[PDB]
């Protein structure tokens, strides 16, 4: 027969947990019931269309571990705790965008920035989507809810990015309306040499489908070089040009970035527990690499001219 | 003519503003006292009802006037029965 | 005057926290935070008086974990109702004492 | 100053561009994305009705989120558990349990759609919508935790979705259906459009207004905050529905409305019917489940579908015959294998309730009341053994509930069966044997509860071995009656 | 990175300097600093124990007020006002009658110390102190606000200090005396020690524990949340006495409390006492009046008192016999008199209550009982004349309440007059006395109601006169028995 | 005897407005009952030292207006609107601080601007704080609760920007500890000829006790000087000394202070309502603005040092 | 040797899984049907239990084994009473 | 089908909010800003059904002054619980509409 058991402080699956559980454990720990049944991960024809490819594309990657469910998101952050910190950062990047523009901070750029921002800045927000795109790919396939939510709330952030880059390509616009700015980006995106390493980079990383190679391509080599190699030249070059908005909100962006950054080498080091995926990591690193740094020589050639 | 007095009356839980007249008997005082008093918060009873200054020892006499008596418009009085 | 004086002769020192979601966990934070006193608990519904003889503290570090969020030690005035002993508070502990024993 | 957001709203939609690196159908897979051919550039004018943007998102659900905590918070000792009804708390038990981990599935479909959709507004409302599906599976995972402490059934939340329960199994029969196992525009029809906008509304609304008549303003606040969020992010299904119809697709579209529909009507008529008419007291009650029905799914769902362009489904006249009749032969189900649930059944047939439901239902007395006639009798003469069963009941292959029919005075069931690639299948309507014969690779190899137990899955073969095979860890968990009958001192 | 308060705050109360272009003494008169000829230099080693800074109390007190108005939204439909206890009603329409503008009137107090006090902490903690006591006002006019259109006598949660109702007077006499009518230092002692740390857990956390009880959490969860506020700036009292102590002013300080704490007892007798003892249902008596007090008057402030080196009050006896008697008979008075009243008192004397208060109260039905004995008599045979008064209360020259004692079996009464500047007053006991001793200037031109009603300024001389004079514009706002006397079909 | 009426919308005071009371006038509206009764504004012998104070700055006032209550913030802002506003305001202001810390700000301004700091701008703690006893005052001797509420909100503002001054001396005093920062503040409002000409004008400020000459000193003339001659001309000295963060800084305190100033005109022309009044007002601001020129020369004196 | 069907009786609710035997007669099949159906939510009734093919017009004969009827495993049948 | 016709065959349209603070102040809205237009209510505790026939407009600048405090058109979400008719959405009002005569 069955026992009779007394309730439990918490969710069988932490009840054996030494610490009282934390509104993270509670909420965000061993959620994809997708990843219980090897043979169908979804509850439909084992052999159906998408249980085909979780099959592929999850299950079988090289990026192999037996416990994914145990990763810890080192922010621990839930939505709830997401929204109070970006809406603190958000207020304050709104914020300087109304006080910059009280104090009319585009007229007093330096001649020409203008253009040095409709063609190395405006068009970020093709990048930004990529991004966007690409998280919520990682999202949909990471085996491990607590992974999904970091890509949850990174794809958020690639939207905060565009949105910032749209927000300013219109505004700048106001007063430099002979430019281009919002008009000219899609065909810069897609034709002009200094953005084609990077569209390169991202077309192909979007249909790199193993959820375990996706994550190291977009979050260990694309997303590290666009700090690099985009936000922080452009920090530089604007100091040189006398705009003090965009470091600014670059820093604001950054702290996103970094956040990004930290959850991944988190993820990395629990992936290292065992040792095999060294290996699998450090392939898919010099695979996309050369791509990666080939985006960043051509958009600094860019920014250069 | 008009004399305002406080007034408690025994086994009642308050004092309360009573006008008599200046030329009233300590037994009509008793009385337009008790109007306010018995039947409302304090159970009728046998025995002659006395007149005294608030916490005093003395009486007044039953027929005494409160002209007669000395008391002062506002000063407080008890209503009490002989023991 | 007995039972008044009896009632004046504590040394009761602690929080009261109003219902909501620091109850529990100041409590069990209580415990934890002062090991070798007991800890005394009075559930009036609306608040709950919460103490221990001569000296209660609630450490921040102790009260993040059993709340279970992030959190900052000046929050409790958002649950702290009244108290009883004197305070004495900072960004890592509050600490509600006498400087007398009666 | 700042700009209004309608001034610069265009450019954070637009996204779209011509691959060159790779193929438009390497970038966006059909069996991913859905396009049915439609070319990138048609995409482009689809136009989402209700928008959002970052800043005003994270400040509004801040504010949300403030508010459904802080009603959780002051009302803690409102005595909810220890004093409400027993129905009503079974009520609690089996939303959160059917519900908290689906609202984390949904994060899939609205992710699927933010990366695979052609349509760039479509991927920034999916953004928002994986927001808000996080939102919804954490909400209802924090609620239902602190009664773990009270009541091992309460682990069912978490639980649920991570077991074989019968009941768990329909429910993710359905979701994986309409959610993570199709396409970004099958997601777009059959999730947002048709499950969003057109059932959703009774379980998170129509149970709020019994919620509230209960006096459980946790739950009522809790749920209608929720389907606030699902207002907007609903909203992404209808500019898609309009974009397939201008480019020749009607029919396509029709069809997986048609299909979505009836597979969420079976799911909520065994889970919100049975809650409607039978968990929630009698004076909570603020309609039936079928005036609930015809004030969410026929008044408002079904006007906005037609006012969208689209059709009446085929099956109109069968659905409205299955609001009639349906749900009480599932609460009946349910009940009388109560102890498959992990929630506890209430029978709601005590006289005055009879009196509801024969007012509300004509003929109900002289169709379930018979089964229910029995039943009592049984209950009455303390005959407990022919109250709990010995056997499995027959369930459909589509919708994983057992088959049912009308019992009584003028008995009638029908089951639809088909041979299909050498084995037997069997279906609880002409629907849902129409939905196998849609997509028969979504579902052929699939099997049933029943289909496994047959196979020799399920060991050992008994009610104990199935117990244990759906995820039941101690007695406590099962199902029971209510009020352990004390409703039979009514009778 | 940011740096922590404990690196900076002594910056933000460095802010003491020595005057030049005018003397200490104008920039800090006596009559509104109250510093009692203590010099700037020692005012600076005041240190207020429960600190904040204004980055901290923006963003805490937005926290706090957004729980209190989701609350209070989430649970509007609650049915408070139509389901709850009249008794209870009556409960709220007091207590914010009675608050509201006297909260708003706090604001004063902590301005005098915000600009006349001589110690720069006190000045920084008493400008919170304006914002939280601003907020209290806005709460507690706000919340009975929607009630309006239900009742005009929650017109007088805003009405009430406008007025010359005998209990707004007594509210009034008392805040203007504490409060509004004294010097900083007075205001430092008598108001936020006294008042604030000692007796207002009284109204609103013992309150709040009967109305947890009572089901009402949208002004539990109020209330409670408000003495959140109460518990830091109530923290100023302290440092000011204890330098007082140091500066050789110990018996000036005593004497302050001693005088604040009589004063604050008679006016929480009339309004709290009646309110735990006999308006809240009896079911929902979380303890008795006394039981309250001794837990946080004497056990809890009187021992803090103790514990800065204070001694108790000369009065001590005399205070604890008055737990165990004022309140009946206060009670007994706002019953009898209701019609002046702008809530309408329950009478509380059902068999089922007088058993509880004589097991709070031993001997209570020889007492009171008496009183309510002939009172629920003249209910019984419908002689409801003898249920109304026909003439004035005898009223205390301090407290502004009637001069009562102990009626029944054990007869005491005892009035305490005075004969000065050749006019009499009279008091309600030795202690109020004393204080009009203590500072003639502050009362001895003061009139209470039934001076003036002597003296001619109420005209007509009769009950409607008085009414009118009062403030009552209709015949609904004047007060009734709670339940119309449906009590006494309980006897 | 009485009518019977019924149930009225809102408060018996505010029945007959049109509009639908708002929550301005709901929670803000005639509070003061201490103007009923000419005689006796306090609750108390008539002549009680209070009241007799009140019977001669308040009642006796040569500004005279009949409906003094019916005066409206033209912000209508109440305790939770404020807090909503100011919390936004301050998170941005401690934002930047904890970013331009980051950056290292401090270390980069020009050689020598923390002396100029050191003497022209942490004594301003003095100087604020003065103007927070002061609007306390205004607060609670004002004739309508209206008044006293925009003067309580103008109270914390100057407690706000005191608290701000506080912060950044001990801030900018960790970069340079050999400047006096956190220091000398009392010293130089004492004893520096540049700090002079304020403090006098302060001292003598605080002891106007007609809540009439009250409002008039402190927001129509002390307030407005602040504004142009000592917050202004800081922005300029940090601009030419690489101070990027003072700018920023005195902006968001620039707020507060024209909101101060919108109440106060909209007081001024409540009251001009009365004829009487503009002689009363005028008479008064030509009394004090000698007095506020010659603090504000001294201290440009001095800031030009 | 063990054969299931799946079974719907007379005025009850729904179709339930039974396991006959493939020499069962339909006499013995509507027996083992009625087991789990009458005095549970079906009243007991005079009559012949028969069994046909579910939806069917024609009855099985009442000595006919399953083997001889040539039904499959899991199958629909309904259990009736003749009119 | 006679009842299902009926109800299919509706031109409502119109806001559910959520039981809170913006019941009352929409309500009154709708009536303000749809004259002639007769606005219907549906109480259902929980939430409120607010309709008028073919279009019902809400705006910004009504909204707050019912509601009686600042108020931004998009800060309706957090109330906006479900609607009838299709939306249109902007910064100065909410318009809920039927293409259809139905
Ligand atoms: O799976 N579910 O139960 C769901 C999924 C999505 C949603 O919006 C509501 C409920
Ligand atoms: O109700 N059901 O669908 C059930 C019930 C019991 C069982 O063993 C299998 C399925
Ligand atoms: O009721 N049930 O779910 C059952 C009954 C009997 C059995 O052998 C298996 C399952
Ligand atoms: O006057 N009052 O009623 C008050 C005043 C101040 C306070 O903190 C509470 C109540
Ligand atoms: O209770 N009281 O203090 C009162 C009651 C009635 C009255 O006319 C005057 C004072
Ligand atoms: O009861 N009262 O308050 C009264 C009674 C009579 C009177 O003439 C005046 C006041
Ligand atoms: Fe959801
Ligand atoms: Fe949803
Ligand atoms: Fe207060
Ligand atoms: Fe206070």
């Amino acid at each position: 027969s069955f026992e009779s058991k007394k309730p439990m402080r918490t969710w069988s699956h932490l009840a054996e947990m030494r610490k009282k559980p934390s509104e993270y454990d509670i909420v965000s720990r061993k959620l994809h019931y997708s990843t219980n049944n090897p043979d169908s991960p979804w509850e439909l024809s084992p052999d159906s269309p998408m249980n085909l490819w979780y099959k592929q594309y999850r299950n079988a990657s090289p990026l192999k571990h037996d416990n994914w469910d145990a990763f810890t998101d080192p922010d621990q952050l839930v939505y709830r705790t997401y929204n109070l910190m970006q809406d603190g950062q958000e207020s304050y990047v709104q914020s300087l965008f109304d006080q910059f523009n009280e104090r009319e901070h585009d007229q007093m750029v330096r001649e020409g920035w203008e253009h040095t921002m409709a063609r190395c800045y405006s068009p970020l927000r093709y990048l930004f989507h990529c991004l966007q795109m690409s998280s919520a790919y990682v999202q949909q396939m990471a085996p491990a809810s607590t992974i999904s939510n970091c890509c949850i709330l990174q794809t958020a952030d690639s939207l905060r990015w565009l949105t910032h880059t749209a927000y300013r390509t219109h505004e700048l616009s106001l007063t430099y309306p002979d430019a281009g700015l919002g008009e000219h980006e899609r065909e810069l995106w897609e034709k002009e040499p200094g953005w084609q390493g990077l569209r390169e980079l991202m077309e192909k990383q979007l249909t790199a489908f193993d959820w375990g190679e996706a994550f190291v391509s977009l979050n260990l080599v694309v997303k590290p070089m666009i700090v690099e190699s985009i936000f922080k030249p452009l920090q530089q070059q604007a100091w040189e040009n006398n705009d003090t908005l965009l470091p600014l909100l670059i820093d604001s962006q950054l702290k996103d970035a970094e956040r990004h950054s930290r959850w991944s080498k988190a993820l990395v080091k629990h992936a290292l527990e065992n040792p095999d995926n060294h290996a699998v990591i450090e392939g898919w690193i010099e695979k996309w690499r050369p791509l990666a740094d080939r985006a960043a020589e051509a958009y600094l050639s860019m920014l250069s001219s | 003519s008009a004399f305002p007095v406080h007034a408690a009356f025994e086994k009642d839980f308050l004092v309360q503003l009573v006008v008599v007249d200046l030329n009233d008997s300590m037994d009509q005082v008793a009385e337009k006292v008790a109007y306010h008093c018995v039947n409302r918060r304090v159970a009728p009873r046998e025995g002659v009802m006395r007149v005294r200054k608030h916490r005093s020892t003395e009486l007044f006499p039953r027929d005494m006037t409160i002209a007669e008596s000395g008391l002062n418009p506002t000063e407080v009085i008890d209503v009490v029965f002989e023991e | 005057s007995t039972l008044a004086d009896q009632a004046l002769h504590n040394n009761n020192v602690g929080p009261i926290i109003r219902a909501g979601d620091l109850v529990e966990p100041v409590i069990e934070t209580a415990e934890i935070d002062n090991p070798g006193k007991e800890i005394t608990v009075e559930d009036r519904r609306a608040y709950v008086r919460i103490a221990a003889e001569g000296e209660l503290i609630l450490t921040r570090k102790t009260l993040e974990e059993q709340l279970g969020r992030p959190f900052n030690m000046q929050e409790l005035e958002i649950n702290l109702a009244s108290f009883a002993g004197q305070i004495q508070a900072d960004e890592d502990q509050i600490r509600f004492y006498f400087d007398k024993t009666m | 100053a700042m700009h209004p957001r309608k001034d610069w709203y265009e450019l954070t939609r637009a996204t779209n561009w011509t691959p060159s690196y790779v193929t438009e159908e390497q970038l966006f897979p059909e069996r991913m994305s859905g396009h049915m051919g439609i070319p990138l550039e048609k995409w482009e004018s689809y136009d989402e009705p209700y928008k959002t943007s970052y800043p005003e998102y994270v400040s509004i659900q801040r504010e949300k989120d403030a508010g459904a905590y802080s009603v959780k918070a002051a009302l803690e000792r409102a005595k909810i558990y220890e004093n409400s009804d027993p129905g009503w708390i079974s009520t609690l038990k089996s939303h959160y349990g059917a519900i908290a981990v689906g609202e984390y599935a949904a994060v899939t479909g609205e992710g699927r759609m933010a990366r695979f959709s052609k349509a760039p507004g479509n991927r920034n409302m999916a953004t928002f919508g994986m927001m808000d599906e996080l939102r919804h599976g954490q909400l209802q995972l924090f609620f239902p935790h602190e009664y773990c402490k009270k009541d091992r059934q309460f682990d069912w939340a978490w639980r649920a979705y991570h077991s074989n329960e019968w009941a768990a199994i329909a429910a993710k029969h359905f979701f994986d259906d309409i959610i993570t196992g199709r396409d970004a525009i099958s997601v777009a029809i059959m999730l947002t459009f048709s499950f969003e906008t057109g059932f959703t509304n009774m379980q998170f609304l129509g149970l709020a207004a019994d919620a509230a008549e209960a006096g459980d303003y946790t739950f009522a606040n809790l749920i209608s905050s929720i389907q606030t969020d699902e207002s907007r992010h609903a909203q992404q299904g209808g500019p898609a529905l309009q974009l397939l119809i201008e480019n020749g697709k009607r029919e396509e579209a029709q069809k997986k409305v048609d299909m979505a529909i009836w597979r969420a009507w079976r799911l909520f008529a065994v889970l919100t019917g049975p809650v409607m008419d039978y968990y929630t007291p009698l004076e909570d009650r603020s309609q039936s489940f079928k005036e609930f029905m015809y004030e969410w799914i026929i008044g408002q769902f079904e006007r906005s579908l037609i006012d969208l362009g689209l059709d009446k489904p085929w099956y109109w006249d069968l659905f409205l015959k299955d609001i009639d009749e349906l749900h009480h032969s599932y609460h009946m189900g349910v009940w009388y294998w109560r102890t498959t649930a992990w929630w506890n059944p209430a029978a709601g047939v005590t006289p005055e309730e009879r009196d509801w439901l024969e007012e509300k239902y004509p003929g109900w007395n002289k169709r379930w009341g018979r089964c229910w006639d029995v039943i009592t009798e049984n209950v009455l003469n303390d005959r407990m053994d022919l109250v709990s069963p010995e056997t499995l009941p027959s369930v459909c292959n589509m919708s994983q509930i057992p088959l049912v029919g009308v019992p009584g005075d003028d008995w009638n069931i029908e089951v639809f069966s088909l041979e299909h690639n050498g084995r037997l299948y069997h279906f609880g309507s002409e629907v849902d044997r129409w939905v196998f014969q849609q997509d028969p690779v979504q579902y052929q190899n699939h099997m049933n509860i029943v289909d496994r137990f047959l196979a020799g899955q399920i060991q050992p073969m008994t009610l104990e071995g199935a117990l244990k095979y759906m995820g039941f860890q101690s007695i406590e968990e099962m199902g029971k009656d209510a009020h352990d009958f004390a409703w039979a001192d009514k009778c």
